[PDB]
């Protein structure tokens, strides 16, 4: 998901 | 996690510093008011809030410590709900208005504007005037804030509850320092705390209210916050 | 003025027992497996005969009575639900796995499954009943949150009374945690962790509603007029 | 008219 993203980078 | 080590001075501190900015909307006083103008700025507001509020969690102290699958989760329950206490917080003196951005600035009778909303307004405004009459402080909105974001989606959790120990560990200090006796911390404390059940239902309320209008294709909503909503449905 | 700010801690909390409603029953039918509607049967017919019993336990809540009738009624239509769970979760607590919505109605969490998007609500109740159990939750302090539930869920809705008679209930609770040998800090931090709970019973509320009245539109099972009154409250 | 109304003025 896209919230797994920002959270990730 | 450092964060179980920080004393309430450095929590504060901490919180403080990781603050987000105070974001423009996209409004133009020229535009009049229709229902999918006004839905289209406060969900353009939210989708560039998102953003911010992902860095701001993450400096959160404790939440770091998380795994990255229980960091989705806290966020995708939590986030309408630290959208509004931002909102309601910003709001604190303008009665009657709620500063959604230092250029948007809405009373009542434009939520009725979009159907449905003005119920959500006048709760918001309420809590608003709640915070007014409590005189709020800046230390403790923080402080509070960092609480939904832990609690909204808690029911490793030991950890979390570590930390929630601790932020009520800050919010008594704040509230020691500031000539409060111990009757009145543990009142005032608890004043704080029943907020954060209002602030719930209100989100409960937004988010309905935010399915019904993508359903109804009145505003285009962002595939970031699409996603947040498909958390609660 | 009201007899509710002159009572002391000990007095509050013998108020707040001797209020205490009765452990109603459901059907003693043993047809197994319940319908769909069966079980909504059961549930809504409890929490019809439990809504009048739960009318005089608000009654017997120091400072309730101060209340005007309207604004009696605007508590209680916007609270009556969460006080069901909290309810429910905390008779529920000695049973890990189970829901003790009668002491003849004993279910888990597959028995949820019956009926469409209730396991989702069994869930969530479960995990407040086992953080209930975890916190190993006192009868004086449930009682407590109960009665915070009843004045605090529709204040805003509406140095004034019932903020003045919450405060007294706060005092209450630090008391108790007190008369158990808690430190301060220990004290003010199960305060919090007790009032952050309430934020969930919330949420579960907010969904119990909805899914509420989603039943009154699919017309599975009748609903009382005193039930359709109390729903029509949250106006959906 | 209310039926909480009448419970609440009859409560025992
Ligand atoms: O209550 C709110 O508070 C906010 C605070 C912000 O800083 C940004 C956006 C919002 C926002 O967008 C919505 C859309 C709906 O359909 C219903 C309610 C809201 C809502
Ligand atoms: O969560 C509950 O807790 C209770 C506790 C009681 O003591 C009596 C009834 C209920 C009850 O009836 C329902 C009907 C629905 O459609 C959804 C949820 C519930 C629900």
């Amino acid at each position: 998901k896209i919230l797994h993203r920002l959270l990730q980078d | 996690s450092l964060a179980l080590s920080l004393t309430a001075d450095q929590m504060v501190s901490a919180l403080l510093d990781a603050e987000p900015p105070i974001l423009y909307s996209e409004y133009d006083p020229t535009r009049p008011f229709s229902e999918a103008s006004m839905m289209g700025l406060l969900t353009n507001l939210a989708d560039r809030e998102l953003v911010h509020m992902i860095n701001w969690a993450k400096r959160v102290p404790g939440f770091v410590d998380l795994t990255l699958h229980d960091q989705v989760h806290l966020l995708e329950c939590a986030w309408l709900e630290i959208l509004m206490i931002g909102l309601v917080w910003r709001s604190m003196e303008h009665p009657g208005k709620l500063l959604f951005a230092p250029n948007l600035l809405l009373d009542r009778n434009q939520g009725k504007c979009v159907e449905g909303m003005v119920e959500i307004f006048d709760m918001l405004l309420a809590t608003s005037s709640r915070f007014r009459m409590m005189n709020l402080q800046g230390e403790e909105f923080v402080c509070l804030k960092s609480i939904i974001l832990l609690n909204s989606g808690v029911y490793e959790k030991d950890h979390i509850h570590r930390v929630l120990d601790k932020i009520t560990d800050t919010l008594i200090h704040l509230m020691a320092k500031a000539g409060l006796t111990l009757q009145q911390q543990h009142q005032r404390l608890a004043q704080l705390l029943l907020i954060l059940s209002h602030i719930r239902h209100m989100s409960n309320k937004g988010m309905e209210h935010l399915y019904s209008m993508k359903c109804k294709n009145v505003v285009p909503l962002s595939d970031l916050l699409l996603e947040m909503l498909d958390a609660h449905r």
